[PDB]
DNA sequence: TTGTCATTTTGCAGGTACTCTTATTCAATATG
RNA sequence: CCUAAGAGUAC
DNA sequence: CATATTTTGCAAAATGACAA
């Protein structure tokens, strides 16, 4: 007990291709990044207009 | 739900992928592999924000190895094609004695162990006893190799001055703070070589900069506008010289800028470094 | 990490996962757990690199 | 990450004035043997001069940054081992909040 | 006394290995010498002042029948060991000379330590004699009972002719060997003259390959 | 080395 | 090892002891250089013995009056099969006679080298002053240069125990155990020649080594 | 060995030889200031330094909030709190040993054995 | 099961102490480095093997 | 009439396939 | 059409 | 007004002496 700062949450180490990732911490670390890098060829829709 | 942050380029959005770089005015100190005969370097990227913003690399080189006896600290000051020892940049910049000097290095007088890899320093310089006998040194060894004898003095002045650690100062009357600061960076170097401190880390984040679109444009505009006003006094000195009138409309052309913004932005090359600007993706949002 | 404190050689501190994957791995787990597979990433990438080119 | 920002540099004027103030002893005038156990000052790795109380010095400057007086990109460093205090304004900087 | 020890009985395995050597080359040397002990070597070879001799250490060979029917164009031949840790130009030249008057198509030289270069030159005397030149240190473990060494026969002329005739084949297509292979000059392998190699391949029990030296 | 990582030498 | 001391653990000790190479650097704590005005006494109170031992049991009026100290790790002593009379022997054979050289005892409680170079009858009115430096360079040379025992080019041995398949007079192929040596740095054509090892099976990973030492084959 | 200046003009000071009196003298090369030596050491050479691994040690140590806290046995205070950390010699072979500073007496013990 | 996960808890409970008792004895300066490595390797060493075989 | 040993310069190339998009082609002063 | 650059797929 | 030109891994090969 001699903390100076608080960390506002882990979850905010991850990067926006892996925040989209449901439970990343029950995966192992390469399907993790496998998903960041295959997100982002996902099909969806890129905006409204 | 469109944020922003990219350019349109003839119609193109384009987004300037943040380049990452070491960070500039920090001294780092590295060992250095058997077969070389420097054992360990310190070295640094002197940089200056509010000036000619150009690059010029002092490494503090310590040479022999372990086993080695003459372990000379050399320093390479730019423009200059040797290796110049510390003690004779010491007494160039206006510290004679070598008490003074040491005190420069380093701040313990107990730790005699530095004071003993330090001697071969002064063991060496004791040749050059007098700062104008220093100044000459360093001006015989300057590369330009076009001045009379009696200016060499002044060469190496305007070498210490402009050129040696820049991101100090630019100005004269401040030898007392870069002969501080060359102390200290052989302090590091000497307390690395002691192993007193693990050589630094060339992948600690904390040493690396992202330079994103401000930095990257201010300097790309930097050098545009640089070629702009040149274009500039050019035009201005063919039209005095021809005694023929002056316009100012005539004299800029604002195509150099325009132009070299619009291919900088289109091309990814980065200059007149590759990729740094991309084809924004929009396959998906997140992408 | 910043969240150990200096000169601490526990299993934990320097990346021992005592959690399974079905009961998930903490952040420090975790982000050992991606250096750990950022390695292998690597050395695959390596790997099939210097094979290519000690096969041709 | 997604928290992340990156410093976009400010004018370090403003705190080479306060370190002025506040104590921070010249380096031109400064004789390491009368002042051992000093703590050597850089602002943007510039040598500026040594403090002779930098616990104090360090707690003024973190109240000056946390009541907006210093601007919240600058970072501030004590290393107490080392002896020396690193302040950073410069831009290119990667921090995130706590 | 120790350092006496240790230098009599290196020089006692080097005169194992050249005996073996010797007997390899194909000339009768019995087996009884071969095995000496190390007690009759210290007896003979060494004076009572426990420093070895090496003048009465250099000897002679002779051919034996099979070797002269297979080889019928190789004589007697020369071992001598010198004394003197370098050797010099006179001594080299004493060596030389006497191999010459005494019809010695080979003379091996066991040296110390090293040769001059001045008396390396001179080495190359007048044909069909040669001069073959082995240091002490090298001569200490016999490398031919190494089990990666294999077995290493010369061949004799009409064996080569047979060996080209049979296979169809050219000087050159031949594997190579150095002639400054350590078996080559354990052997004393001249250019041009091939080596059949006996190996204990684990594919067939037996395999034999023939290496040319050059 | 090589090249890379001629030789070495030449 | 040879078959007939495969299994001996004390001689294969013996022979990790022959081959791997030891220096002083490995050995001495510290050296330092005194001033001491006469070779027959000294200012140091802890080494007083040792010169009144070797004085005692002996011509010194040829000796510079500096010196040159080394202080030894009794650990390295210990771990390794070294001592103070085969270290001095060393030195002295390695610098002939132009360096006098005492040394403690083993039992001693510390293990203390003492050295100085001997004075050439031609006087010099130059040299005194660069005496210190010149024994700064022997010291030196003293590190690195010479060789306690070993062969060159090995920088650490350990012993292993391995199993190998050995023919039993019975007729089968039973498990009998070895003490085999694994050695940093190959000088296979020095280690070849040590006895007490079987000279047969030596083996390197550096096939360089084998084929210009054994043959190309 | 606790190189010493000159007091004239502030530099080295180097041992040379006597002849009359047979003892170590210390000499400057640039004014030719003379005097006695204090030690008859004149060079140390640390092969093995056992010095420098309690360095980094400040009056306010006890500030640093990363520097692990124990309650282990203060021999001059008796205290629980103190802050420890390991050898500051930063050779691959020194040995993991601990260092302790009390923080209200501000004394290093150590946790080796072999020592005590 | 709930006994298996159990005794998998108290197996790397085990582990981790005697993985303390280890430092305990390095940390103290007791613990022999092993001949051709350093005590922070044989340290490192024990502790690797430790923590594997717990894992296995 | 022969070895010796000890600094300063010497060349470089990085796996196999495959898909897509974007930009750019010397600017400008000068003579016919 | 050429060239260059970037992104990406399977190893 | 339009076309023309201004990061990485070393063992040697070579050099300057040289010493009588
Ligand atoms: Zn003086
Ligand atoms: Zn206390």
């Amino acid at each position: 007990t001699t903390f100076t700062h608080c960390e506002i949450h882990p979850s905010m180490i991850l990067g926006v291709a892996a925040s989209i990732i449901p439970f990343p911490d029950h995966n192992q670390s390469p399907r993790n990044t496998y998903q960041s890098a295959m997100g982002k060829q996902a099909m969806g829709v890129f905006l409204t207009n | 739900f469109d944020m922003g942050g990219y350019f349109i380029i003839n119609g193109s959005e384009k987004v300037l992928i943040a380049q990452e770089r070491s960070a500039g005015n920090i001294v780092q100190v590295f060992k250095k592999a058997a077969p070389s005969p420097i054992s360990h370097v310190a070295e640094i990227r002197s940089a200056l924000e509010k000036g000619s913003r150009f690059i010029s690399t002092l490494q503090v080189k310590l040479y022999g190895r372990e086993g080695s006896s003459a372990r000379t600290i050399k320093a390479t000051l730019p423009y200059i094609k040797q290796d110049i020892p510390i003690v004779i940049i010491f007494r160039a910049l206006g510290i004679i004695p070598d008490g003074e000097i040491l005190e420069h290095i380093c701040y313990d007088v107990n730790d005699w162990q530095m004071l003993e890899m330090l001697k071969p320093c002064v063991e060496d310089g004791f040749v050059i006893q007098d700062r104008e006998t220093a100044l000459d040194f360093i001006g015989r060894r300057g590369t330009a190799l076009g001045i009379k004898k009696e200016k060499r003095i002044q060469y190496a002045k305007d070498i210490l001055q402009k050129e040696f650690l820049p991101h100090i100062t630019q100005l004269e009357g401040f030898e007392s703070r870069k002969a501080f600061f060359l102390g200290y960076m052989i302090n590091r170097l000497l307390l690395c070589a002691l192993d007193r401190k693990d050589q630094d880390d060339r992948d600690h984040f904390g040493k690396k900069r992202l330079d994103l679109a401000g930095p990257l444009l201010a300097q790309l505009f930097k050098t545009l506008f640089k070629k702009l006003t040149k274009d500039i006094f050019r035009y201005m000195q063919r039209t005095v010289e021809e005694a023929h009138d002056f316009n100012m409309k005539l004299a800029i052309n604002a195509k150099t800028i325009t132009s070299g913004l619009k291919y900088a932005l289109a091309t990814g090359n980065w200059g007149e470094r590759a990729g740094v600007s991309q084809v924004l993706n929009r396959y998906t949002y997140s992408s | 990490l910043p969240h150990f404190s200096k000169d601490d050689y526990s299993p934990e501190s320097k990346g021992f996962v005592e959690n399974s994957y079905l009961r998930g791995l903490t952040p420090q787990e975790f982000f050992f757990h991606a250096m750990g597979g950022r390695e292998g990433l690597i050395d695959t990438a390596v790997k099939t690199a210097e094979t290519g080119y000690i096969q041709r | 990450s997604l928290m992340s920002c990156i410093s976009v540099g400010t004018d370090p004027m403003p705190i080479i004035t306060f370190l002025s103030e506040w104590g921070m002893e010249p380096l031109e005038d400064y004789v390491p043997h009368q002042s051992p156990d000093a703590t050597r000052v850089f602002v943007n790795g510039v040598w500026h001069g040594v403090h002779r109380n930098p616990a104090r010095l360090m707690e003024t400057l973190r109240t000056l940054r946390r009541k907006g007086d210093i601007n919240p990109e600058v970072s501030m460093i004590r290393d107490i081992r080392e002896k020396e205090l690193k302040i950073f304004t410069d831009a290119g900087r990667v921090y995130r909040p706590l | 006394d120790q350092e006496n020890e240790r230098n009599i009985s290196r020089l006692w395995r080097a005169f194992r290995t050249v005996k073996e050597m010797v007997k390899d080359r194909g000339y009768f040397i019995t087996q009884e010498e071969v095995e000496l002990p190390l007690e009759d070597f210290k007896a003979k070879y060494c004076d009572s002042m426990g420093r070895p001799q090496r003048k009465m250490m250099s000897f002679q060979a002779n051919p034996t029948e099979e070797s002269i029917s297979k080889f019928p164009d190789m004589g007697s031949l020369w071992v001598e060991f010198c004394d003197e840790p370098s050797v010099g130009v006179k001594t080299m030249k004493t060596f030389v000379i006497h191999i010459q008057e005494k019809n010695f198509q080979t003379g091996i030289f066991v040296y110390q330590n090293n040769i001059t270069p001045s008396a390396m030159k001179l080495v190359p005397s007048i044909p069909p004699a040669t001069i073959e030149t082995f240091n002490e240190a090298a001569l200490v473990v016999n490398i031919t009972h190494h089990e990666l060494v294999p077995k290493h026969i010369r061949l004799s002329s009409d064996e080569k002719r047979e060996l080209l005739k049979r296979y169809r084949l050219k000087e050159s297509q031949l594997p190579r060997i150095q002639r400054a292979d350590p078996v080559a000059l354990y052997l004393g392998l001249k250019r041009g003259e091939v080596v059949k190699i006996i190996r204990k391949s684990e594919t067939s029990g037996r395999y034999a390959s023939y290496r040319i030296c050059m | 080395t090589x090249p890379g990582v001629t030789x070495p030498g030449v | 090892l040879e078959p007939g001391h495969a299994a001996d653990q004390e001689q294969a000790k013996l022979i990790r002891s022959a081959i791997e190479h030891t220096t002083l650097k490995s050995v001495t704590i510290a050296s330092e250089i005194y001033y001491d005005p006469d070779p027959r006494s000294t200012v140091i109170p802890e080494d007083e013995e040792i010169i009144q031992l070797h004085f005692s049991l002996l011509s010194f009026d040829q000796q510079s009056p500096w010196l040159l100290r080394l202080e030894l790790d009794r650990a390295a002593m210990n771990d390794k099969d070294l001592t103070m009379g085969q270290v001095g022997e060393r030195i002295k054979q390695t610098f002939k006679n132009d360096l006098f050289v005492i040394w403690s005892e083993d039992n001693d409680e510390k293990l203390i080298i003492r050295c100085r170079v001997v004075r050439p009858k031609s006087l010099d009115a130059e040299t005194e002053a660069e005496e210190d430096h010149m024994l700064k360079k022997i010291e030196n040379t003293m590190l690195e240069n010479i060789t306690l025992r070993g062969v060159e080019n090995i920088e650490r041995v350990v012993m292993m125990k391995y199993d190998r398949k050995v023919p039993s007079p019975t007729g089968e192929y039973v498990k009998e155990p070895e003490w085999v040596l694994e050695t940093d740095g190959v000088n296979l054509s020095e280690v070849m020649t040590v006895p007490g090892i079987d000279p047969t099976r030596i083996y390197t990973n550096s096939f360089i080594d084998i084929m210009e030492v054994l043959g190309i084959e | 060995t606790t190189f010493r200046f000159c007091r004239d003009c502030n530099n080295m000071l180097y041992p040379r030889e006597d002849k009359e009196n047979n003892r170590l003298l210390f000499e400057c090369r640039t004014c030719s200031y003379v005097e006695e030596a204090g030690s008859p050491l004149v060079y140390r050479h640390e092969l093995i330094t056992n010095i420098g691994e309690t360095a980094g040690v400040v009056q306010d140590i006890g500030s640093d909030p990363t520097l692990p806290r124990s309650d282990r046995e203060c021999p001059k205070c008796h205290s629980r709190e103190n802050v420890f950390f390991q050898s500051q010699q930063r050779r691959k072979d020194t040995s993991m040993v601990l260092f302790f500073v009390c923080l209200s007496c501000s004394h290093i013990f150590t946790s080796d054995q072999k020592n005590k | 099961d709930g006994p298996t996960m159990r005794e998998i808890t108290e197996t790397i409970a085990e582990a981790k102490k005697k993985v303390l008792d280890v430092t305990k004895e390095a940390q103290a300066n007791l613990l022999t480095a092993k001949h051709g490595m350093t005590l922070r390797e044989s340290f490192e060493d024990n502790v690797v093997r430790f923590l594997n075989e717990a894992r296995d």
